[PDB]
């Protein structure tokens, strides 16, 4: 790259930054709980709105769920057990 | 030969990253099994952010991103006469929810299991607790702000338990090294006034220079930091010989368009030396008090200590302390041809008044096909 | 509708779209007039969603976005004293949602009531009501997750009464057909070795097909599924004899760029068989142990249970325990003048090339019809 | 389309899709209401931001108002139908 | 000289803009320096949004994004007992804002104080308090609604004290002027039928005219409503003559590529009558019942009154009304050397064919110059 | 711009606007308190919230802040401005 040359015509270096790539990564698991706690005593009371949730979000993720498995089933170290 | 897999027809059609995701989803098959072996307990604790532990010892983090405000807008007991009222904003609180999940997860593909969990996706799954999770499930030299603020973290669900609820996601911090003699250039273009005409270069704005070797490298979907450019994989394109000897200083193989020049796009600075169009702006120098005149053998003007101390430039009014390399190093001819757009109707209209010319040419190659048959 | 509509004029300057929604608008007449008729009632109500029913007949669903949240911090009874905090309380709530509200509803064009809204529109506008209405407003077999995570809603206006602030929107489920004979297909490309040159072929990344013909269709506004996709409007466009001709089957009519070469970009998994440019990248047999080669006339391997048992690509180790049919010669003959840049810029420059060539050849030829007549 | 030839140059059909268009379709009508009802007795003050909320919601929805009344008023299906 | 800035050159490569910027900070000192000598006072103030005075003088606004939400959540006092339960409902609300700060604040570039503050992360900076902000601190005649809801705000980072977290922000409100003798204009198109092939002309679809000079305009950063464009800069971009020629009513000059014609883009309504393509699509006339045939030498059918009172075009059933000034000589003389494809593969497609060509003409020339010379 | 002929061959021009430009600015400044105020007193409990939340963001704001300072040190008004 001739920077100079290249400034007589008006093109500018604004920026030069190194490059970096990954070798290893740093990893950890994460428990996402779609369904909140609710510890409050319920008497005589149906809260619809917690079935209406487990039924969508259940539905929504159900081609995800799908495939795990089919992986997790089919798809098979021959060394890790 | 540890550690093979078998049955990758499994996958149906799939590409080396989710070949690559496949095989990573199976090596952690035991640790989202011992997880998922704790939703009952997992499930019971009521808490945002919570340890998950076997044994004395933490497998993860349990995150549920509802929680607090769940809490907080329940009373301590549901009645017959509550239900309704209770109903009402549990119910608002999840489907606010649920209408957040709907926008990072749809069917649309063969694998679904197998795309990363972005960390868009991810501040739309763990809600207020992901500063918290960031805060404490890594341990390097990056602070929080920063992993928060920047595309580095990436997650894969490894796990799953529809009947719980509960997914599991692995979320990887990358750890970087410095690619050696290799930069990272970003270029930008003032116009510049050549054979009568206000234009810009027409080149890549972002480039990687190892060695003799230029390549145009727009970092995308990249972390870019000051000083560093972070690629999780290379968006790397071929640049033509022209373009290549172009940058390397050839400017007789450049490429310049006719633009609408503007006061913003005529000049910038440069460590305090200013590179302007002083042809298409003008240039007021308070010190020596001069219109600063750019002859047509220069497309651009250097403007540092030697040739004004003092510029104004329309309501911008500054000194000039620093002094330019003076490297010419030659004489700057550019033709006329090198004037052109690249805009695609335009090398359409360009094309086809080329190729009315060569049907004359060769009609004209046919006719002297005659006279000279007549001989 | 069905139905001749007098004054279009009114309209002033509109597209097929804008009339077409400007007679639903009129159609809708009645049913905006009936809701709106109980303005009072619905605005009486205190509910995030409620039926709003004339003569035991449901005329349709009254949302109130940020309504439970509201009621669950109201004070019981307005007083002088939590006056200036319930105010305060009160107007972040609203003056929240009237953000939102005003990130949908700039004031741009002619006739703004025309513009659809979409399903991005709708969570605004609806907010946590939004699950529960379109779970209870539509009696179809597609499910509330697939229709709050698709492009399939959208919704129009059809009323509004300014003074009570209601707003009557209709919303359309499709009903989608299968369009018979016709099929949605994806293509990828891994780089090929051609001519000593790493390539990719240059052609649309997804088409329709039907009978002989082949057209581009990306489907970006367009609702997708493993299996299906649904486009509102036919967004098409016709190829080229070359592309055409390369699509179907005459790969010396194909068009190849140069490509920075990756891991990830040299190979793919196909139904348990690895098509790989095993030249540009190390394909390491491990049983049988060889390294496979890629003749240069083979532009990419197939590499099936015939060549490999047990297969290494850097870190992936995986069994081929699938046959490929010998749809076969391998051998393909492409010229170089195949391989070339489509990057506009370069276009450009090969133009300018080819006219300079041609600028000359054009003089070659004045300049022989001057020894021409002296002959 | 000749998917084998494709092949062998690279170019990996990766989804074989349908083709969905609609000849119908099945509406609902919402009325949105923009106002929040507050059932709570005042006594004493007056609550500000619900008036400023107003006024700039009608501002907001003015132009989509004023198309709405011109369609609605010059528009006229003719007879039959 | 006005107030001549010293020190440029510590901005290191700076933009005109960013210049411009960093010029309007320095001058922003005693403001900023004012406001934050209030910091302590602005600190211990529990208010969303509150007045800072001086001497009985507004000097600007204090406004806390979250503040209404934890006063209404937070107990009257945190104990041992709460604690636990306090710090989880206020650490959530602090941490969602977090995440929001996260998504607009991120340093990727050399003058990070210099990037506007633009209206999306005023939003998330402000919250709710945005609405409150906008309307009191800005005497002005355009409505808060047309403020909040489009691109005319704009901020600027003029003061920060870390220890106290307090961000001082200067917004600015542009007060416009009408440039005069200039129109900007949206251009649309059906599709036409000129030499057996449906087809659609290549233009830009938004020019600035002034006089006798047009350019592209794709105002794509600017506030548009129906009477006005505001541009805070420019973007105007240079047209070929061909294209000038073309929109100057040269039709010969004009470029057409064949599409995938539909019902929608093959006619409009402007003010009552209709432009449509009767060729590609059945316009169908009820009164006088007819089916409007469509000559070869018309691209588009002009139905006005004289050729349909009644029309029908499919679905859509609508009366022609009467419409002064409209001229048309309807037979245009078009070439197919006219129709061709902008598509950058199908352009090199083009281009690879005429090099061919060229060359097969190289050649010719050659051999004509062995037979000639040998005479 | 020629219409009458434009329209002739499908082009339509849909509408026409004024273009406006800017000339004065109108200004107002903004504190923006990041640290939000809790009157209530805290006895027997630290919450820990307030501090990560003020370090997190403090270290989110370094660049800003320093170039707000760099700037305020080396670029100096003659007379101002
Ligand atoms: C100036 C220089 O470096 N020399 C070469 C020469 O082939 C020519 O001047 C140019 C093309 O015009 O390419 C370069
Ligand atoms: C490159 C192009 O499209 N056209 C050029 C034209 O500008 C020039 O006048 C001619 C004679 O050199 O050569 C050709
Ligand atoms: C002031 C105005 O614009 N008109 C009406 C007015 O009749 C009343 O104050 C109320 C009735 O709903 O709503 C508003
Ligand atoms: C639902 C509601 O509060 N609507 C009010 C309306 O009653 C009032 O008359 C009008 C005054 O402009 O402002 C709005
Ligand atoms: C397999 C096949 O049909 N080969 C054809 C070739 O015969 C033809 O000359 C050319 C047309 O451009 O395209 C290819
Ligand atoms: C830009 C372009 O098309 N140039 C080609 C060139 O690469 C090739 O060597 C020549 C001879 O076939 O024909 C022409
Ligand atoms: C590390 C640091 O800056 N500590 C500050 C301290 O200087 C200041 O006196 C105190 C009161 O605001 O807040 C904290
Ligand atoms: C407004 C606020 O709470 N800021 C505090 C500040 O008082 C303290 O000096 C600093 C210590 O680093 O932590 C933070
Ligand atoms: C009606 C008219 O002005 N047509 C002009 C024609 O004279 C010219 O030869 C060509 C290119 O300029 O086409 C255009
Ligand atoms: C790509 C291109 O423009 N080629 C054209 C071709 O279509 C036409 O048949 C020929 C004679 O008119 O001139 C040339
Ligand atoms: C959700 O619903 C399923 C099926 O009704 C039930 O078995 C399961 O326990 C529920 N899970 C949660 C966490 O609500």
């Amino acid at each position: 790259l001739d920077p100079a040359a290249l400034m007589q015509i008006g093109v500018i270096p604004t920026n030069v930054r190194q490059l970096m790539y990954y070798t290893e990564a740093s990893s950890a698991f994460i428990v996402v709980k779609l369904m909140p706690t609710i510890d409050s005593p319920i008497s005589g009371c149906n809260i619809t709105s917690i079935s209406s949730y487990n039924a969508t979000v259940t539905k929504l993720l159900q081609p995800i769920g799908e495939n795990l498995e089919t992986i997790r089933n089919q798809l098979i170290p021959t060394r890790r057990r | 030969f540890a550690g093979v897999v078998i049955g990758l027809a499994a996958l149906g059609v799939a590409t080396a990253a989710q070949v690559t995701a496949a095989v990573a989803l199976v090596k952690a098959n035991e640790n989202a099994a011992a997880i998922l072996n704790l939703k009952n307990a997992i499930q019971k604790t009521n808490a945002a952010v919570a340890d998950v532990v076997q044994a004395t010892q933490s497998l993860g983090t349990a995150v549920q991103a509802v929680q607090d405000h769940i809490n907080s807008v329940v009373s301590p007991a549901i009645t017959a006469a509550n239900c309704k009222a209770q109903d009402a904003i549990i119910g608002s609180i999840l489907n606010l929810y649920l209408t957040e999940l709907t926008t990072i997860f749809h069917n649309q593909i063969t694998n679904p299991a197998l795309s990363p969990i972005t960390i868009q996706a991810l501040r739309i799954l763990l809600g207020s607790t992901l500063p918290t999770v960031v805060e404490k499930s890594f341990n390097t030299q990056i602070s929080a702000a920063e992993l928060l603020s920047s595309g580095l973290l990436t997650g894969q669900i490894v796990g799953l338990d529809l009947t719980y609820m509960q997914m599991v996601i692995k979320i990887e911090l990358p750890t970087l090294t410095v690619q050696p003699a290799t930069q990272i250039i970003d270029l930008a273009t003032i116009s510049a006034f050549i054979n009568n005409q206000e234009v810009m270069a027409q080149l890549p704005t972002r480039v990687m220079v190892t060695g003799s070797l230029i390549q145009a490298y727009p970092a995308s979907q990249c972390t870019i930091t000051p000083n560093t450019v972070y690629c999780r994989y290379n968006d790397a394109q071929v640049l033509s010989d022209d373009t290549m000897a172009c940058l390397q200083g050839n400017l007789t193989r450049c490429t310049f368009s006719p633009v609408v020049g503007s006061f913003l796009t005529r000049f910038v600075l440069f460590d305090g030396i200013v590179y302007a169009n002083c042809r298409s702006m003008l240039c007021k120098c308070m010190q020596p008090a001069a219109v600063i005149l750019q002859p047509s053998s220069s497309p651009v003007t250097v403007i540092d200590m030697y040739k004004c101390v003092s510029l104004q430039l329309d309501n911008l009014r500054f000194t000039i302390t620093q002094l330019a390399n003076v490297t010419y190093n030659s004489t700057i001819k550019l033709e006329s041809s090198q004037i052109l757009s690249i805009d695609p109707l335009d090398i359409s209209q360009n094309l086809a008044a080329v190729n009315k010319s060569l049907s004359d040419a060769l009609q004209h190659l046919a006719q002297s096909d005659t006279y000279l048959s007549a001989i």
